[PDB]
C-alpha cells in the first residue's frame, strides 16, 4: 500500500518502546530530510535510527538509496548512510574495507561525540569512530531490516518494487508474515528460519497493531499496523550485540 | 579505550547553547534507560527500558 | 494483409485459455480504463 | 493523428509559468508524447535556428534562447499543428494582445521576440524538429517505410559501407558458423565507417 | 605522409556525462590558380564517457588535397578545459581545498559539488596532517572500459593556520595540548574544566557563538 | 560460390537489420547497423538463459 | 476518443524508453514472425521481448539539466535552528569581525505553547519551536537592537 | 571428439609406415564429409604424386593418378580458419583459383605462413609416428622430379572413433 514509512508514524507507533527523538531535533527534522534528499541523488530517504553516546550528541542515521535490483538471487539496495549529531546539517558515511570491517568488530563499548576519534587495537591499529559507527550499522542492517512479505514485488529488468496492491499479511502475530528487506519476493525464507529465539512478537488484535522486537539486538524495533497497512521500523540504543542469548532466554 | 566509561552521561535538549529555556538532565550509563531531568524547581527521575 | 494476421491471430489460443486477440484487447481496455501510474510496467505486474 | 513540436521559452519559465501552460496544453485537448527541461548552448541554438540565417534578428533571438532553460514538448491530435497554431495567436504579442487577449501570447508574452512560446509550422519542420531534440522518438511510418524510399536510403547511406564489409568477409572466409562472420562484418563496421572516426588511446 | 592535428577542448562536464560535439574543418584543394580554394566541412565526433586526457580520433580520408596524393588523415586530440573546482588525474579526480587548523584539529564538513548535479558533505575523519589527503570511493571519473563504476575523489588538503595568535590563545592552546587524561584529573581540574566550559557557552555573556558585524 | 557462402551466412539478419534501421531513421546508419548485430548475437544466448532459469525457479517451488 | 486512447498509448515513457504502441507493435510482430502451433503466454512473450529490445544508448548534445523544486524557503526555515559558526578571513584564516548576540526581553515561549497545547488553542508545539527560535533570531540581532520581542 | 581415419604407406612391396589422422568435423564438416566419403570409396591405391623436400607430401587423385584433374564434381572454398603453422597439417588443393578443389590432398611437413588464406586445411596428425612416417619418407633413395621412383602406394585406409 504505502510506498516509503513516515517520520511521524514511526515516531509515533514506536513512542512507547522509547524510540522517541528530542523536540526540537523533531522540528528540524521535518525540514532537513526534503532537503537531503534533494541536494543528494536518492528519491527515497528515511530516518534509520539513533544511536546513543558517552555526550548527549546522539548520532542520528538516515538511510537512502536510488536502485533496487536482484543480483546472485538476493536483492540488493544501494544505500546511502548519513550521520548528524542534530537535525539540521547532515554528513556523509563512508562504506569501510573488509580489513577495517574485522578490525571494527572487536571495539566492544560505547562511542564519543566527537567524530573525529580514533580507537587503538593491536604494532598498533589506528580506526576512525566514523569507521566504526559504520561497521555498526551495516551489522544492525544485515540481520535486523525486516519488511512484511510480499510488499516488494519483481517487475521487468529484475528490480524488486514496492507491491502497490498488497493487502496486508493474515496472521500478524505470526513470524512468517514477515522478511528480511534483502530477501527475493520468490523465496519463501521469513524471520521464522532465523534462531527461534530471536524475534518476539507483540500483536495487538484490538487495535490491530503488531510490535516486533530483535532479542539479539535490543535497540531494534519495528511496528506494523493492518487496519491502515502502514509499517516502519527504528533503532535506538547502542550498537552492540547481545552475544550470550542462550542464557537471557 | 584505556580509559573507563564514566555511570552518568549528560543529555540536552538543544543544539544551540543560548536557548532561553532549555531542560536538562544526566542519563545513567551503568542501568540503560534510567534518566533525571531539571527545569529551575521541577526534577524528575523516570526508568524506562529492559530491566 | 492485415485481415490475414487478424484471422491467424483469432485462432491461436494461450495457456489462460483465451485467444490472443481477446486477450491483448481485454488488457488494452483494463489498462485504459485504470490509467497507471507506470503503464508499461503495469503491463506485466498488474494487468496480465 | 498527427503530433507537432512546440517549446516553452525562457522567458515563460523564469516565472515559473510553465506548469500553467502545461495544464492549460491539457485542458485544450493536446496530449504530451514527451516532454524535457533543457539548456542549449550556442552552437546547437545556432544549429536550431538554421532556417533564418543571417537574419537581422538572428543574434538578438540566439542570444535570448540560451538565456535560460526551455521545455521541449511533442503535442499530438488530430489537427494538432494547426490546433497548436490556432491556441499560440499572433507571432507578435502587441498585436495578439488587441486581436484575441485570451492567448499564450498576450498572457505570458512580453515582447515581440519574447511570445513566451514556439512552435512548429509546417509538418516536415516538425518531424524534422522532433527527430532534432527526440532522437529515439519513433514516428512517420508512411514516408520513410515506401519501397522506392526505402531503395534511395540503402544506396546512398549503408550501401558504400556493407559493400566493402561483405568483401572483407568473402576475402577472409571466416567460419562457416553464423555467429563469427557477424561478429566479424559488425566489428567491422564499427571499425572503419565514413561519418565516424577511429578511437586511438 | 604528413597529418593535421587539432586540439579539441572538453568541459569535465562533457567528459563526465558522454558528449556529441560537432567540428567544423577547413579542407584546402590546391588547383591551377596562385591562390587555393577551401571549404568548411562538418565532422561529427562522439565523446564516451569518461574517455582518457590525450584521446586521438583520426577521419581517413579528410585533409588537403594535392593534385596527387590523396589526402592524409586529420586527428582530433582531445584535452580538457580549466576547472574552478576538480583537475583530473586519470581516472578520478582531484580537488584541492585550503582548510582551517581549527577545521582540521576539530573536524568540520567539507561541502564538494560534484561534476554531476549532487551536492556532497564528506566529514573529516581524523586530524588531518600537513600534505595529508582523502578519498572519497565512487566519486570520480566514470571507467572507459565500464560504464558503471568509477574513479575515487581525491580531496588534497593545505592547512590555513592563523596569522595571529594572543599570550591567552597560546596559554588556552598549551592547556589544551597538554591536558591530562580524564582518569588522571583531580576534582579541581574536574571543578574548573566544568567552570570553564559553562562561561565560555554562556548563552548572554558567553563567547560560543555570536553574530558577525 | 560465394555468393551462397554469403547468402546463409549473414543474408538472413541483415534485411531484419536494414529494416531496424529504416524504420528508425538513425543519425549514423553504419554505427547503428553495427551495435544491431550485436545486441542480435548477443540476445539470443540471454533468451535461453532466461527459459532456464524460469524452469529451475519453477523446479524449486 | 479513439484518437485520445492512441495518443495516451503513444505516451512516451522516459525512463522505460517506449511505449504501449511500440511495445505492442513488437509483441504482435514477434508473435507473427512466430506463427505458433501450440499455445502461447502473454507474460513470458511480453518479458522476452522487453528483454530483447534493442536500445541503442548514443551521446546526447546536451549535458542534463536537473528538474528540482525551489529550496531556498526550506534552507531560511533551516537556517534557524543551529548557531552558524563564525565564517573566517581565507587571506588571514581568523574569524571575522562579530558581535554579540544582544539581549533582549521574551517570555518563555516554549511554555506558552505548551500551556495553548494543554489548552486546545494556538498554533500547535511542532509550530511553537520554530516561533520561539525565529524570536530568538530576531532578539540577537545586534544591528536590529530591540528591546522586547513578542 | 572428432573423426579419426588412418591409411598405410608401402612402397615396392615393402611396408613403409602407417599414419593416423585427426579431422576437424566442428570446422570445415562439408570438407571433412567429402574426405570421409572418398576415402571410403577410393584413395585405395593411388600413389603419392607430389614430395617436396622441406614443404608437403601430396596425392590423391582417383580417376587417373598422376598428377590431371578429375571430373564428376567440383569442391567449393569452405572456410580458411585452421593456420598452417606447425607440421602434420591436413588439408585440400584447388587451382590457381577458389572453388576448383578435387581430391587431391595435401599434409604439410613444415610452417607454412605463405599458404594460410590460398588453402583449405582441415586436419591435423595425431601422434609423433605419423609425423617421423612422412619425415623419413621425404628422404626416399630415388625420386624423380619431386614424385618417387618406386610406386609409392596407398596399402589401406579406414576411418575410426565416429560413424
Amino acid at each position: 500500500v504505502q510506498l516509503e514509512p513516515n517520520i511521524t508514524l514511526v515516531l509515533k507507533h514506536l513512542a512507547s518502546c522509547g524510540a522517541v527523538v528530542s523536540a526540537e531535533q523533531q522540528a528540524a527534522l521535518d525540514h532537513s530530510i526534503p532537503i537531503k534528499r534533494i541536494e543528494a541523488g536518492l528519491r527515497s530517504l528515511t530516518l534509520w535510527g539513533r544511536l546513543t553516546t558517552l555526550n548527549g550528541k546522539d548520532y542520528l542515521v538516515a538511510e537512502g538509496y536510488n536502485v533496487a535490483s536482484s543480483k546472485e538471487g538476493a536483492a540488493v539496495y544501494e544505500t546511502k548512510y548519513f550521520y548528524s549529531q542534530d537535525g539540521a546539517r547532515w554528513s556523509d558515511l563512508q562504506p569501510v574495507d573488509s580489513e577495517t570491517a574485522t578490525r571494527c568488530a572487536r571495539i566492544k563499548g560505547m562511542l564519543s561525540g566527537d567524530p573525529a576519534k580514533n580507537y587503538e587495537l593491536e604494532l598498533v591499529f589506528q580506526i576512525p569512530e566514523l569507521a566504526v559507527l559504520r561497521c555498526r550499522v551495516d551489522a544492525i542492517a544485515t540481520a535486523t531490516s525486516v519488511i512484511p512479505t510480499d510488499s516488494t514485488i519483481l517487475n521487468a529488468a529484475s528490480q524488486v518494487v514496492p507491491n502497490r496492491l498488497f493487502a496486508g499479511a493474515a496472521y500478524p502475530e505470526k513470524l512468517e508474515s514477515y522478511q528480511h528487506r534483502f530477501s527475493l519476493p520468490g523465496s519463501g525464507v521469513t524471520l521464522s528460519q532465523d534462531l527461534r529465539g530471536t524475534w518476539a512478537v507483540q500483536y495487538d488484535a484490538f487495535k490491530g497493531v503488531a510490535q516486533v522486537r530483535s532479542l539479539l539486538f535490543p535497540g531494534y524495533f519495528f511496528y506494523y499496523a493492518a487496519n491502515e497497512l502502514t509499517w516502519g521500523s527504528l533503532y535506538v540504543g547502542d550498537g552492540l550485540r547481545n552475544n550470550d542469548l542462550i542464557f537471557m532466554l | 579505550d584505556k580509559v573507563p566509561p564514566p555511570a552518568w552521561s549528560p543529555v540536552f535538549a538543544s543544539a544551540s547553547v543560548t536557548t532561553r529555556n532549555q531542560v536538562a538532565g544526566v542519563r545513567s550509563n551503568r542501568w540503560p534507560g534510567a534518566v533525571c531531568a531539571c527545569a529551575g524547581r521541577h526534577f524528575t527521575s523516570m526508568y524506562v527500558g529492559w530491566g | 494483409d492485415v485481415g490475414q494476421a487478424l484471422a491467424f491471430l483469432q485462432q491461436v489460443k494461450t495457456t489462460q485459455g483465451a485467444s490472443i486477440y481477446e486477450g491483448l484487447k481485454a488488457a488494452l481496455a483494463k489498462v485504459l480504463e485504470d490509467r497507471p501510474v507506470n503503464a508499461v510496467e503495469a503491463l506485466e505486474t498488474s494487468v496480465l | 493523428l498527427e503530433k507537432t513540436f512546440a517549446l516553452i521559452k525562457p522567458d515563460a519559465v523564469r516565472a515559473g509559468k510553465a506548469q500553467e501552460i502545461m495544464q492549460l496544453i491539457e485542458l485544450n485537448g493536446f496530449t504530451i508524447i514527451a516532454k524535457q527541461k533543457l539548456q542549449l548552448t550556442r552552437a546547437r541554438a545556432e544549429e536550431f535556428y538554421g532556417e533564418h540565417k543571417g537574419k537581422e534578428f538572428f543574434p538578438k533571438l540566439v542570444n535570448f534562447m540560451t538565456s535560460g532553460p526551455i521545455w521541449a514538448l511533442v503535442l499530438a491530435k488530430p489537427g494538432a499543428i494547426l490546433a497548436w497554431r490556432a491556441l499560440m495567436g499572433p507571432t507578435n504579442v502587441f498585436k495578439a494582445r488587441a486581436e484575441q487577449p485570451k492567448c499564450l501570447r498576450a498572457l505570458y508574452g512580453t515582447d515581440g521576440t519574447q511570445n513566451a512560446t514556439h512552435g512548429s509550422d509546417s509538418p516536415i519542420s516538425a518531424a524534422r524538429e522532433i527527430k532534432f531534440f527526440f532522437p529515439t522518438l519513433s514516428g512517420d511510418p508512411t514516408i520513410y517505410a515506401e519501397p522506392t524510399a526505402a531503395a534511395e536510403y540503402i544506396t546512398k547511406r549503408i550501401q558504400p559501407a556493407l559493400a566493402k564489409a561483405l568483401a572483407a568477409l568473402a576475402r577472409e572466409k571466416p567460419s562457416a558458423d553464423k555467429f563469427e562472420a557477424i561478429t566479424f562484418v559488425a566489428g567491422y563496421l564499427l571499425q572503419n565507417n565514413p561519418n565516424k572516426p577511429k578511437v586511438l588511446m | 605522409g604528413k597529418n593535421k592535428v587539432y586540439p579539441l577542448e572538453l568541459t569535465l562536464e562533457e567528459i563526465f556525462h558522454g558528449c556529441l560535439k560537432k567540428v567544423a574543418h577547413k579542407r584546402k584543394v590546391l588547383l591551377f590558380s596562385g591562390e587555393y580554394v577551401e571549404e568548411e566541412r562538418q565532422l561529427t565526433v562522439d565523446v564516451k564517457p569518461g574517455l582518457p586526457t590525450g584521446t586521438r580520433f583520426v577521419f581517413e580520408g579528410e585533409g588537403n588535397k594535392t593534385p596527387k596524393k590523396e589526402p592524409g588523415p586529420v586527428v582530433f586530440v582531445l584535452k580538457p578545459k580549466p576547472h574552478p573546482r576538480f583537475v583530473r588525474r586519470g581516472s578520478d579526480l582531484v580537488h584541492k581545498v585550503t582548510l582551517p587548523l581549527h577545521h582540521a584539529l576539530i573536524g568540520t564538513t567539507l561541502d564538494i559539488r560534484t561534476l554531476d548535479d549532487r551536492d556532497l558533505k564528506v566529514p573529516i575523519s581524523d586530524i588531518m596532517r600537513p600534505g595529508s589527503s582523502l578519498t572519497v570511493p565512487g566519486e570520480g571519473m566514470p571507467l572507459p572500459a565500464t560504464p558503471s563504476a568509477r574513479g575515487n575523489l581525491v580531496i588534497e588538503i593545505d592547512l590555513l593556520f592563523p596569522t595571529h595568535l594572543t599570550e591567552t590563545q597560546k596559554m588556552l592552546l598549551r592547556s589544551a595540548f597538554f591536558l591530562p587524561p580524564p582518569t588522571e584529573q583531580n576534582e579541581e581540574t574536574k571543578k574548573a574544566l566544568r567552570d570553564y566550559e559553562a562561561a565560555f557557552k554562556h548563552d548572554l555573556k558567553g563567547w560560543a557563538t555570536v553574530f558577525k558585524r | 560460390h560465394d555468393t551462397a557462402y554469403l547468402k546463409e551466412t549473414v543474408g538472413e539478419a541483415l534485411a531484419r537489420g536494414c529494416a531496424a534501421a529504416i524504420s528508425a531513421q538513425p543519425n549514423d546508419p553504419v554505427e547503428y547497423l553495427g551495435l544491431w548485430l550485436l545486441k542480435y548475437v548477443k540476445n539470443a544466448e540471454v533468451e535461453g538463459n532466461f527459459y532456464r532459469e524460469r524452469q529451475q525457479d519453477l523446479q524449486k517451488k | 476518443s479513439v484518437a485520445q486512447a492512441l495518443a495516451y498509448l503513444q505516451v512516451h515513457s522516459p525512463q522505460d524508453g517506449t511505449s504501449m504502441y511500440d511495445h505492442l507493435v513488437k509483441l504482435v510482430s514477434k508473435v507473427l514472425e512466430d506463427q505458433p502451433k501450440n499455445a502461447v503466454d502473454l507474460l513470458e512473450t511480453s518479458l522476452l521481448v522487453k528483454k530483447s529490445t534493442f536500445d541503442p544508448k548514443e551521446s546526447s548534445p546536451l549535458v542534463p539539466i536537473p528538474v528540482a523544486p525551489d529550496a531556498t524557503q526550506t534552507q531560511a526555515a533551516v537556517s534557524i535552528f543551529g548557531d552558524p559558526e563564525l565564517p573566517i578571513n581565507p587571506a588571514t584564516g581568523e574569524p571575522v569581525p562579530a558581535d554579540p548576540p544582544n539581549e533582549f526581553e521574551a517570555e518563555n515561549m516554549l511554555g506558552a505553547a505548551a500551556v495553548l497545547d494543554c489548552l486546545g488553542v494556538g498554533l500547535g508545539r511542532e509550530l511553537g519551536v520554530n516561533i520561539a527560535l525565529a524570536a530568538k533570531r530576531i532578539g540577537e540581532d545586534p544591528k536590529l537592537a530591540v528591546r522586547s520581542v513578542r | 571428439g572428432r573423426t579419426y581415419c588412418a591409411f598405410s604407406i608401402q612402397q615396392s612391396s615393402k611396408l613403409l609406415g602407417t599414419v593416423v589422422l585427426e579431422l576437424f568435423t566442428d570446422i570445415a564438416p562439408a570438407t571433412c564429409a567429402n574426405f570421409i566419403k572418398y576415402i571410403k570409396d577410393g584413395y585405395q591405391g593411388t600413389p603419392l604424386h607430389r614430395i617436396v623436400p622441406n614443404g608437403w607430401v601430396q596425392g590423391g587423385d582417383i580417376v587417373d593418378g598422376s598428377g590431371k584433374g578429375d571430373p564428376g564434381f567440383v569442391l567449393p572454398d569452405e572456410t580458411y580458419s585452421v593456420k598452417h603453422d606447425a607440421p602434420g597439417v591436413l588439408g585440400m588443393a584447388t587451382g590457381g583459383q577458389p572453388h576448383t578443389a578435387n581430391t587431391q590432398f595435401y599434409i604439410s611437413l613444415s610452417p607454412l605462413p605463405f599458404l594460410d588464406g590460398k588453402r583449405v586445411a582441415f586436419g591435423r596428425v595425431l601422434n609423433k609416428q605419423s609425423l617421423e612416417n612422412l619425415l623419413a619418407l621425404q628422404t626416399l633413395p630415388t625420386f624423380q622430379n619431386e614424385r618417387p621412383v618406386p610406386d609409392v602406394v596407398i596399402a589401406s585406409c579406414h576411418v575410426i572413433y565416429n560413424p
